């Protein structure tokens, strides 16, 4: 709405992408996790869901 | 619209305009910026030279007649060339 | 030249100086004056910055009124930053035009049509709206009251409905100010409007200043197919 | 008179050629406003009395309204042998729309009826009328003698002659959608400057139409 | 038109045009396009 | 208005009605939940049609309760309301937001928005109703209102009605 | 001048945000500036177009 | 206007699918959009400034000659042609007394045109069509 460079615009949708991504699933082949205030990785959705102790 | 066209003379900007209705025909190239006014009288032109459409840079020039005075034209469209 | 450039020169100028402010006017004013212009000549006319230039291009190629090109070309001394040229594309910015305005008035006429109906009851603790079809189980067994269902609060007439007058002179006060803009569609659309680019609006150029640092000659590729 | 004009104005806006009777026209006009074919009849001695009794001095913003007038009595009082086509447009090569309006003698007889009942005997004469039995059926008359003289001559005074092909043998026409073909306008120019250059004193060329003259003339001069 | 070799880059996708290479990122908006103007029955070939 | 349909009803019989006449038992355990019973599939089903005989399936042992359960079909008339229908009524209650006519089983509420500007409410006199310059409305007077909507939950159906179209009102 | 000038639709100003001050000057070649209401405005930019091919 | 809704401003180029719709009451030029938005709650006034004649939604129609003045004679026709349906057989032949009683119908439908004398008239009118 305020305007930006297609630098800045590029950038903040691959952030947005990533944030979706990181979401979604945090364990991406060549791509950084989502890391928290602790410094555990962040349990996404897929690390809640696969593995032994998900849902299923 | 044939008889006036932005140019680049001397690699300053302008524009071309015939001053046909006046006896003889003059070319006048008018500065964008106001600099510099330059009419060429055209009752002492000997040859011209044209660039063909396989050309990259499209660039015209006069050659007149007695050391013979050169004028050295650069259009940026190809039709109005 | 062509009247018919004269008069779409006239919609962009009064649809920019209507629905736009005064920058937007400014930057239209200066590609519609000079057809084709890069990011360094608007800096150089107009004296912008680019921070400022941010939302005005931004809100220019939202509306589709103004043409980006991503040609860069071979300088002398061969810093070849990637120039964009703003241009307009009028069949696009005609179009974009006509179909803004379409719904514009379509929208004001579902408003109209949406406040047509009766006023309704409004809750103001709960802020809830109630309609007149859905506040017929609400009711008590005294008959006096409609008592809302969390609450249990003394609803309140809204004053929505009563406002069809005045959307419908919003409606007048629209229509005769945008009489202009039909009035010459009315000729745009007896005409025939030619698809011009970058390559066309070429051939109209005003310079801008002495020295230009983007080149405005096209340079053709090979194995471009876009 | 002013809504049988606004009738015939809502009668003009059509998408496609209308060609029907008169009595459907009457039929249609009744139910759609209430006008008898009688007042009609008497439209145009109606209207000219009334011009006559308001001594009006300038008529010339009348006289359209005369054909109107004309239009009353004429649909009204036949029923047979007459058409009206209603055209959407007038030329085929306009952009707009000019819709028009054509009320049609079909049969030729109808006019040169009082002719032939009133008077006891006519002669009809042409230089180059024929056949002859062609009149008699499209005008309803009977002949006592029908005869076409041969005239004699010592010498062949005229020469009829009919050219089929050109110099190159290409067969040549005027058909209206063939007047754009290169080289039947090459054989009629060679036929034209050939006969101009051998003709003694004056020629008459005569021309299908007057369209197809204008293009063959631009074609020549080009 | 030449359909460009399109390649995985961490979370986007890019697109080689065929050099008679420009690359270029392919905008999601774009595919979002694309799919819109997909017909029924060829993702139903597709199997979707 | 009034439809002859033909429905299907799933009864939790409990194992305590496992009588011999258990048949008797389930008929009126089907005619406890059905008549006057509101439905927004089918509308208030009001009496059913063809006692002598009633096509009783085979009930279904639940496979956690041990109840059975029924599907009973059977023939009822049903009275479901649609927006566009006429209906004549009678007034049972009136206020100032406006007054509920009973057509049928259903109290159609026609609201203070949906009558003619003639009609005032006045709350002094006894009943509380509306009063015009032509005619009134009181409880127990007769009265024809067009259907301008109607709203079926699962259990209970709403109606809004109108008069202020011509030729209705007060026969 | 340039103040009475604006407000007269004859030419265009470029003044700061900061504070009104004219610091250039352009010719207004169209027409009036104020010839839509702001409430217009609004339901102007509240509106989107669709893309190329869908018109 | 000609072309334009005075109602509801709307032109044509905008909206193509306006209709002609008039009162055969008052006969003010008026759209279909503006039928179904304001006589669809119930009757009203009419619109038009200068205008408050009460008019329903369901009299309304088309105008077929498209000027407003010969759409009220020929509809003043079918109002009073209906019942005024004498032909020369129910004059047993009398030219003279049908060619009075076509003058006096024209007269009394130029009267409902112009409104000079509407009283009289339409009581006649009404006295008329009762026998
Ligand atoms: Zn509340
Ligand atoms: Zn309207
Ligand atoms: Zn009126």
């Amino acid at each position: 709405h305020n305007g930006a460079p297609h630098h800045a615009i590029e950038e903040a949708e691959s952030l947005l992408q990533f944030h979706v991504a990181t979401y979604m699933d945090n364990d991406i082949a060549g791509q950084p996790q989502a890391l928290q205030k602790s410094g555990r990785p962040v349990k996404s959705i897929r690390a809640r869901l696969k593995g032994k102790e998900g849902r299923i | 619209m044939s008889h006036s066209g932005a140019a680049i003379f001397e690699k300053v900007s302008g524009i071309i305009a015939i001053n046909e209705d006046v006896s003889p025909a003059e070319l006048t190239w008018r500065s964008t910026d106001g600099d510099k006014v330059h009419t060429v009288v055209l009752s002492t032109i000997d040859k011209l030279q044209a660039t063909p459409a396989s050309s990259e840079k499209m660039m015209l020039r006069l050659i007149g007649k007695v050391k013979p005075q050169r004028h050295m034209f650069s259009f940026n469209n190809r039709t109005v060339m | 030249d062509r009247p018919i450039d004269d008069i779409v020169k006239n919609l962009l100028k009064f649809v920019v100086r209507g629905f736009y402010g005064g920058s937007f006017v400014l930057v239209l004013d200066a590609i519609l004056f000079h057809s084709v212009l890069a990011e360094d000549d608007l800096k150089q006319l107009l004296s912008i910055n680019k921070t400022e230039l941010g939302p005005l291009i931004a809100r220019l190629r939202s509306d589709r009124l103004i043409s980006i090109h991503k040609q860069r070309e071979y300088p002398p001394n061969s810093k070849s930053v990637e120039r964009v040229y703003y241009y307009v594309k009028y069949p696009h910015a005609i179009d974009a035009i006509k179909w803004k305005v379409h719904q514009v008035v379509q929208r004001l006429k579902d408003d109209l049509d949406k406040n047509s109906e009766p006023n309704g009851y409004m809750c103001p603790i709960c802020l809830t709206k109630y309609t007149q079809l859905e506040a017929v189980q609400l009711l008590n067994f005294d008959r006096t009251e409609f008592l809302c269902s969390l609450c249990d609060e003394p609803l309140v007439e809204d004053d929505s409905g009563k406002k069809n007058k005045e959307k419908q002179d919003k409606l007048n006060r629209l229509m005769d100010q945008i009489q202009p803009i039909i009035d010459s569609l009315k000729k745009i659309d007896d005409s025939r409007i030619e698809e011009n680019t970058f390559e066309i609006a070429l051939a109209r150029l005003i310079p801008p200043q002495n020295q230009s640092h983007a080149a405005y000659t096209y340079n053709p590729k090979k194995g471009s197919t876009m | 008179l002013k809504r049988l004009i606004e009738y015939l104005k809502t009668r003009m806006k059509v998408l496609h050629v209308i060609s029907e009777t008169p009595k459907s026209f009457l039929q249609h006009l009744k139910q759609l406003t209430f006008i008898e074919r009688k007042p009609l009849r008497f439209c145009s001695e109606r209207l000219s009395l009334l011009v006559r009794t308001l001594e009006v001095t300038e008529v010339e913003d009348f006289t359209a309204l005369k054909d109107i007038a004309t239009f009353a009595t004429l649909i009204s009082t036949y029923e047979e042998g007459f058409l009206l086509i209603i055209e959407p447009y007038e030329i085929e090569n306009a952009a707009v729309p000019n819709p028009i309006m054509r009320f049609t003698c079909l049969d030729a007889s109808i006019a040169i009826k009082p002719v032939f009942e009133r008077f006891s005997s006519v002669i009809i004469t042409s230089g180059t009328i024929s056949p002859l039995d062609m009149y008699p059926r499209m005008l309803n008359f009977k002949t006592v003698l029908q005869k076409s003289y041969a005239m004699t001559l010592a010498k062949k005074s005229f020469l009829p002659m009919i050219i089929t092909k050109g110099s190159d043998q290409v067969a040549i026409s005027s058909r209206f959608e063939i007047r754009n073909d290169p080289s039947i306008v090459r054989n009629y120019g060679s036929m034209l400057v050939e006969f101009a250059k051998i003709t003694p004193d004056g020629m008459v060329v005569f021309f299908p139409s007057y369209l197809y003259m204008e293009s063959i003339v631009s074609m020549w001069q080009t | 038109n030449t359909q460009p070799t399109i390649r995985k880059d961490g979370l986007k996708l890019v697109g080689s045009w065929k050099k008679d290479p420009e690359l270029r990122v392919l905008s999601t908006e774009e595919i979002l396009n694309i799919f819109k103007h997909i017909s029924v029955k060829d993702f139903t070939s597709l199997g979707f | 208005m009034f439809f002859i349909k033909d429905l299907s009803l799933n009864i939790t019989l409990h194992p305590s009605f496992f009588g011999p006449r258990m048949k008797q038992y389930l008929k009126t355990k089907l005619l406890e939940e059905v008549e006057g019973s509101c439905t927004g599939k089918f509308g208030y089903i009001l009496c059913v049609l063809d006692y002598d005989n009633i096509d009783i399936q085979r009930g279904r042992i639940l496979p956690t309760d041990g109840s059975a359960e029924f599907n009973v079909k059977y023939r009822a008339v049903v009275f479901k309301p649609f927006k566009g229908e006429v209906v004549d009524g009678t007034v049972v209650s009136c206020s100032q937001h406006g007054f509920e006519v009973q057509v049928g089983p259903m109290k159609v509420f026609v609201t203070k928005h949906l009558m003619p500007q003639d009609l005032t409410f006045n709350a002094g006199s006894n009943p509380p109703s509306y009063q015009s310059s032509e005619d009134v409305i009181t409880i127990k007077s007769r009265i024809r209102v067009k259907i301008e909507g109607c709203i079926s939950q699962v259990s209970s159906i709403h109606a809004i009605g109108s008069i202020k179209e011509d030729y209705l009102g007060a026969i | 001048t340039i103040n009475q000038l604006e407000e007269d639709s004859k030419i265009l100003v470029l003044r700061t945000k900061k504070d009104k001050t004219p610091r250039y000057v352009w010719y207004n070649s169209g027409g009036n500036l104020k010839c839509i209401d702001e409430e217009f405005v609004k339901m102007w930019e509240n509106v989107q177009l669709p893309q190329f091919a869908e018109l | 206007n000609k072309d334009m809704c005075p109602i509801c401003k709307t032109d044509r180029y905008l909206s193509p699918d306006v209709k002609f719709l008039v009162n055969p009451e008052c006969y003010h030029r008026i759209c279909e959009s503006c039928v179904d938005r304001i006589f669809s709650l119930g009757p009203a006034q009419c619109p038009y400034k200068g205008c408050d004649k009460i008019l329903r939604k369901n009299k309304f129609k088309t105008q077929i000659f498209d000027d407003v003045e010969v759409e009220k004679e020929v509809d003043i026709r079918k109002r009073v042609f209906n019942v005024f349906n004498k032909t020369i057989d129910d004059f047993n032949g009398d030219l003279v007394e049908y060619n009075k009683y076509l003058e006096e119908v024209e007269d009394i439908i130029y009267k409902l045109d112009h409104g000079i004398d509407v009283a009289k008239t339409e009581e006649k009118l009404r006295t008329y069509e009762e026998l």
